[PDB]
C-alpha cells in the first residue's frame, strides 16, 4: 500500500506477458547477486481402526457370503459376555466412504421372532436406532445392540 | 560380437493376462527414432493400438501415439526421409502420421487410405529414385565422390519433371494391391486392383523396386508346398487417376519339399523378404515347422529365360522368430567382397535371425553361414538393424526393448588404425547423407577419440570447396558429439556449440542489413564489413566505425529493437571471454582463434552503429563507474587480443599489458554468468562396454531459452522444446508474434542448430 | 572501519573491504571510511 504502491502498479500492469519473468530477472538478479552473493549452497483402514479398538465382548468378523474387496463391506459380529445372554449374530453393511455417512443394520425379523425375549431385544434395538444421531459409527450400533440386550434382560426381570 | 547397450522395460504394466499375444511391428528411421507397438493389455485394448516413438538417445522418454486402429497394427514404415510414418492394420486403414509443429513428440495423421475389411499384409513407400553405393575399397581415396556414388536408379511414377511422386503401395490378404499417390497439394489418389485374375490367399507378401520404375511384389499363402508367386506392378497416372498394371513373373517352389527323405516337415513359410528394397532379384524365405526352420536365398538370374535358382540355405535351426535385413547399401561386387573380407568390414553383410530360444545369429547375406552368435541371458519378437548397421534394436516376448551393438568386424580383434578407418568411413557416410551417427558413437572407445577427430578434420580439408561449404555444421556437430566421449576431450564440446551459435548469429546479422544503395558494387555489405574490419586494425571503435558508410547499416527501429537479446549475448560473451583470459574453461579455445575474434569485432562494430541509430538495442553492462564507455573498452581489449592471432604463422602468447587490463575487468564491470549448451543427458557418455543399463520407461536415470536468449523463471510457466542431441531449450510458441525477428526464429523451426530434432518437454507443476 | 565476510563452500571464506561500493567504485558507503593497506595484510595470511 503506502510506500510500496508503484511496484505493485508496475507488476500488476505487466502480468500475462510471456517475457515477464525475463523482465524481473534482468531488472533484479544482478543487484541481488552482487549484494547477497551467489544463490543457495482392500478393506478401508477406518474400519480396521474401529475393529482394532473394540471391546472383547464383540467378535466382529467378515461374512463368508456377500461381495468382498469391493465398495461396501459386510460384517457378522457376535456377542460374548457372562452378564448378557446368547443372541442372534447381527449383520452389518458398511458402505464405502464410511465416515460422513451411517452404516446399515441388515434386519432379520424372522429370527427375532419365536421368543418373547428376542422380540424385546428387537423392539428396544429399533427404538435406540431411531434415537441415534446421524453419521454414527459402527461402534455406536454395536453398543446400542449391547445396551438393548441389557434392557431386554432387565425389563423381562 | 554383441553387447547389450541397454534394456528398457515397462514398470508394472507388463503381465498381460487372459488375452493372447499379437505380432509386433518395429521401424528404425533414418533419424534415430524407433516406432514400435507392444502388447500392453491393461484396462484397454488400445494399449495394444498405441505406437511408441522412442528417440534412441533418451529412451526413458517414450511418446505414445494413440492410433485409432480398430484392429491390430500389422505394418509400420518410415519415410525415405525420417519425417512421416505409415501404419497399417488389419481391416484396411493405412494412416500417414506426420509431425505436429515439427516436434518429434506430436504426431497426427491427416492422410490415409482404406480398403475396408481386407487386412494389409505388406506396405511400402514408393521409391524416390535416390540410391547410392559404398565402395569400401576406396575408403582412403580422399574424395567423397569416390567413396559413395549414386547408381542411376529410376523412381516409380515421375511427374512432370525429374520429381518423383510420394505415395505408398499396400498388398492385402486377398489378391488386392492399392497405390495411393500424394500430390504436392493435399490431394491423394487411390487405386486398388487385383494382382492376378485367379484371386487367392496372400498370407505373406513383400515389395521391392527395380530400375525402370517397376514394383515387384511377392506373394505366398503360407503353405510352403505352394509356389511363391511374383508380380510386376507398374504405376501410372492417367489424366486424373492412378492406374495399376500387373503382370505375372516366374514363381518359385521351395527346397525341403523335394528333399524326399522327410519332406513333410517345415510346412509353413513364415517370413518372405527381399534382401533389400531396390534389390528385387534376391529373395529370402524361411520355412518353419513347430520347432525347426530353414532360411533360403534365391535369385532370379537368367539363362525359360528367367528362372529362380537357389543360392544357399541353412542346415537346421531353431524356430526363427524375427528377421532383420541390413540397410547399409554396400556395393556387393567381387573386389569389394574381397577387400571387406581382408580388412574385416562386416556392417552390410549381415542379417540377424532371432530364434525361439534366447539366441540371435548374425549370418552372411550371400552364403548363409553364421558370422556371430549372441545368447540372451524369452525371445525377440521384433528386430531391426540400424541404418549404419552397427546396432540392432529388438522387442522381446515381454515388455523389454533392448539395443545391441554389433562390432564392425564381428568380434575379431583389429588393430586401431583399421578400426579408426572403419568408423571414419561410416561417419563420412553419415556426413554425406544426413543420417544420424549415434550408433557409431556406441562403438567409439575413449582412447581413440582424439585421433578420430584429427582424421575428420583432415577429411574436411582436401574436398572440393563446395563440400567444405555444405559439410560445415555437420562436422561441427560430429566433432562435438565425438569429443563428448572422452575425459581428456570433454572440455572442448562447449566451444564447438558456441562456435555454431556464433556463426548462427554472425551471418544472420549480416543477413539483416539490406544496403539501401549499391556503393562500391560487387561486394555485399557483409564482405565490405569484413574487409574494412580486417584492414583497419585501429584499437578505437570510433576509427573503425568512421570508415564504414554508416547510412547503409539501417534497420526499421522495430526489428532493431527486437534484436536486443542476441546483441546482449554478443556483448556478454565478449566480456566473459576477456575476463576469462587471465586463467581449461568454457572459453579456452576462442582466445587463440583469430577468425572468431574477428567475427566478434565485426559484431561489436555493427552493434555500435545500431546503438547510435537506436540506443535501446544495445547490451547493458552494470558498470562500477558512470563516466565509462564499456563497448569501447571491450573493443580495445578485443583488438589487442586479436592482433595477436591475425598474424601470419603467429601463435603469439598474449603480453602482460592485456593480462593486467583484463584483470581489471571484474573491477570495472560485472561478469554476469553464461549458459553453455550441451547439458549432457546422452546415454553414450554414460554407457560402458560389458555393462548394460537397465532402465524403466518414464523413469529417467537458471533455466534459459538458449536460442532466443530469454530468461525463464525458476519453474517456467510457458512450455518448451528440447533438442535431442545438444539439449538446448526453447519455448514452444514465440513470446511476441508481432515483434519477432523471423530471420532468426524461422531458422530453427524444424531443427536445432546442432541438427537434432525438437522434442516437447513436460511442465513441472511443483 | 568495515569488513565483509562471506562464508562459502569447502572451508573457504572471502573477505572484502566493506566501506567501498559493490557498484560505483569511487563512492564510499554512508558510515564507513575505507581501510588503507587492508589487501596486503590479508595476502600475508593467504
Ligand atoms: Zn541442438
Amino acid at each position: 500500500q503506502y510506500l510500496c504502491q508503484p511496484l505493485l502498479d508496475a507488476v500488476l500492469a505487466n502480468i500475462r506477458s510471456p517475457v515477464f519473468n525475463h523482465s524481473l530477472y534482468r531488472t533484479f538478479v544482478p543487484a541481488m547477486t552482487a549484494i547477497h552473493g551467489p544463490p543457495i549452497t482392500s478393506i478401508p483402514s477406518v474400519l480396521q481402526g474401529e475393529v482394532a479398538r473394540l471391546d472383547p465382548k464383540f467378535l466382529v468378523n467378515l461374512d463368508p457370503s456377500h461381495c468382498s474387496n469391493n465398495g461396501t463391506v459386510h460384517l457378522i459380529c457376535k456377542l460374548d459376555d457372562k452378564d448378557l445372554p446368547s443372541v442372534p449374530p447381527l449383520e452389518l453393511s458398511v458402505p464405502a466412504d464410511y465416515p460422513a455417512q451411517s452404516p446399515l443394520w441388515i434386519d432379520r425379523q424372522w429370527q427375532y421372532d419365536a421368543n418373547p425375549f428376542l422380540q424385546s431385544v428387537h423392539r428396544c434395538m429399533t427404538s435406540r436406532l431411531l434415537q441415534l444421531p446421524d453419521k454414527h459409527s459402527v461402534t455406536a450400533l454395536l453398543n446400542t445392540w449391547a445396551q438393548s440386550v441389557h434392557q431386554a434382560c432387565l425389563s423381562a426381570a | 560380437m554383441m553387447d547389450l547397450a541397454y534394456v528398457c522395460e515397462w514398470e508394472k504394466w507388463s503381465k498381460s493376462t487372459h488375452c493372447p499375444s499379437v505380432p509386433l511391428a518395429c521401424a528404425w528411421s533414418c533419424r534415430n527414432l524407433i516406432a514400435f507397438t507392444m502388447d500392453l493389455r491393461s484396462d484397454d485394448q488400445d494399449l495394444t493400438r498405441m505406437i511408441h516413438i522412442l528417440d534412441t538417445e533418451h529412451p526413458w522418454d517414450l511418446h505414445s501415439i494413440p492410433s485409432e486402429h480398430h484392429e491390430a497394427i500389422t505394418c509400420l514404415e518410415w519415410d525415405q526421409s525420417g519425417s512421416r510414418l505409415l501404419s497399417a492394420d488389419a481391416d484396411g486403414q493405412i494412416k500417414c502420421w506426420s509431425m505436429a509443429d515439427h516436434l518429434a513428440n506430436s504426431w497426427e495423421s491427416s492422410v490415409g487410405s482404406l480398403v475396408e475389411g481386407d487386412p494389409i499384409v505388406a506396405l511400402s513407400w514408393l521409391h524416390n529414385g535416390v540410391k547410392l553405393a559404398l565402395h569400401v575399397e576406396k575408403s582412403g581415396a580422399s574424395s567423397f565422390g569416390e567413396k559413395f556414388s549414386r547408381v542411376k536408379f529410376s523412381p516409380s511414377l515421375t511427374l512432370f519433371g525429374g520429381k518423383p511422386m510420394e505415395g505408398w503401395i499396400a498388398v492385402t490378404v486377398s489378391g488386392l494391391v492399392t497405390v495411393s499417390l500424394l500430390k504436392p497439394s493435399g490431394q491423394v489418389l487411390t487405386s486398388t486392383e487385383s494382382l492376378c485374375r485367379l484371386r487367392g490367399r496372400v498370407a505373406l507378401a513383400d515389395i521391392a523396386f527395380t530400375g525402370g520404375g517397376n514394383i515387384v511384389v511377392a506373394t505366398a499363402d503360407g503353405s510352403s508346398a505352394s509356389p511363391v508367386q511374383f508380380y510386376k506392378v507398374c504405376v501410372s497416372v492417367v489424366s486424373e487417376k492412378c492406374r495399376i498394371d500387373t503382370e505375372i513373373l516366374p514363381s518359385l517352389f521351395m527346397r525341403c519339399t523335394t528333399d524326399l527323405n522327410r519332406k513333410d516337415k517345415f510346412p509353413a513359410i513364415t517370413h518372405l523378404k527381399f534382401l533389400a528394397r531396390d534389390m528385387s532379384e534376391q529373395v529370402l524365405l524361411c520355412a518353419s515347422s513347430q520347432t525347426s526352420s530353414i532360411v533360403e536365398c534365391w535369385s532370379l538370374r537368367k539363362e525359360t529365360i528367367l528362372k529362380w535358382r537357389i543360392l544357399s540355405a541353412t542346415n537346421d535351426l531353431d524356430r526363427v522368430s524375427a528377421v532383420a535385413l541390413p540397410k547399409l547399401p554396400i556395393s556387393l561386387t567381387n573386389t569389394d567382397l574381397k577387400v571387406a573380407s581382408d580388412t574385416q568390414f562386416y556392417p552390410g553383410l549381415g542379417l540377424a535371425l532371432a530364434f525361439h530360444d534366447g539366441s540371435v545369429h548374425i549370418v552372411h547375406r550371400l552364403s548363409l553361414q553364421t558370422m556371430a552368435v549372441f545368447y540372451s541371458s524369452v525371445h525377440l519378437k521384433a528386430m531391426q538393424l540400424s541404418w549404419t548397421s552397427l546396432a540392432l534394436v529388438g522387442i522381446d516376448s515381454h515388455g523389454k526393448l533392448s539395443v545391441l551393438r554389433l562390432s564392425p568386424s564381428m568380434g575379431h580383434p583389429l588393430e586401431v588404425g583399421l578400426a579408426l578407418r572403419h568408423l571414419l568411413f561410416l561417419l563420412e557416410y553419415c556426413m554425406v547423407t544426413g543420417y544420424d551417427w549415434w550408433d557409431i558413437l556406441l562403438h567409439v572407445q575413449p582412447s581413440m577419440v582424439q585421433s578420430l577427430v584429427e582424421k575428420l578434420h583432415e577429411e574436411y580439408t582436401r574436398q572440393t570447396a563446395a563440400l567444405q561449404q555444405v559439410l560445415s555444421t555437420r562436422i561441427l556437430a560430429m566433432k562435438a558429439s565425438l569429443c563428448k566421449l572422452s575425459p581428456c576431450t570433454v572440455t572442448r564440446v562447449c566451444d564447438y556449440h558456441t562456435k555454431l551459435f556464433l556463426i548462427a548469429i554472425s551471418s544472420t546479422l549480416k543477413s539483416l542489413l539490406r544496403p539501401h544503395f549499391l556503393n562500391t558494387p560487387d561486394k555485399s555489405p557483409g564482405d565490405r564489413l569484413t574487409e574494412i574490419c580486417t584492414k583497419i586494425t585501429d584499437v578505437d571503435i570510433d576509427k573503425v566505425m568512421i570508415n564504414l558508410k554508416t547510412e547503409e547499416f539501417v534497420l526499421d527501429m522495430n526489428t532493431l529493437q527486437a534484436l536486443q537479446q542476441l546483441l546482449q549475448w554478443v556483448g556478454d560473451f565478449v566480456l566473459y571471454l576477456l575476463a576469462s583470459l587471465p586463467n581449461l574453461r568454457p572459453g579456452h579455445s576462442f582466445l587463440r582463434d583469430g577468425t572468431s575474434l574477428g567475427m566478434l569485432r565485426e559484431l561489436m562494430v555493427v552493434i555500435r552503429i545500431w546503438g547510435l541509430l537506436k540506443p535501446s538495442c544495445l547490451p547493458v553492462y552494470t558498470a562500477t563507474s558512470d563516466t565509462q564507455d564499456s563497448m569501447s573498452l571491450l573493443f580495445r581489449l578485443l583488438t589487442k587480443l586479436w592482433i595477436c592471432c591475425r598474424d601470419e604463422g603467429p601463435a603469439s602468447e598474449p603480453d602482460e599489458a592485456l593480462v593486467d587490463e583484463c584483470c581489471l575487468l571484474p573491477s570495472q564491470l560485472l561478469i554476469p554468468s553464461l549458459d553453455w549448451l550441451p547439458a549432457s543427458d546422452g546415454l553414450v557418455s554414460r554407457l560402458q562396454p560389458k555393462q548394460p543399463l537397465r532402465l524403466q520407461f518414464g523413469r529417467a536415470p537458471p533455466k534459459i531459452d538458449h536460442l532466443r536468449r530469454l530468461h525463464l523463471g525458476a519453474c517456467p510457466t510457458e512450455e518448451c522444446k528440447a533438442c535431442t542431441r545438444c539439449g538446448c531449450v526453447t519455448m514452444l510458441k514465440s513470446p511476441n508474434r508481432t515483434t519477432a525477428v523471423k530471420q532468426w526464429e524461422q531458422r530453427w523451426i524444424k531443427n536445432c542448430l546442432c541438427g537434432g530434432l525438437w522434442w516437447r518437454v513436460p511442465l513441472s507443476y511443483p | 572501519y568495515c569488513i565483509d565476510i562471506y562464508c562459502r563452500s569447502r572451508g573457504v571464506v572471502a573477505i572484502r573491504d566493506g566501506a567501498y561500493s559493490l557498484f560505483d567504485n569511487s563512492k564510499l558507503v554512508e558510515g564507513f571510511y575505507p581501510a588503507p593497506g587492508l589487501k596486503t595484510f590479508l595476502n600475508m595470511f593467504v
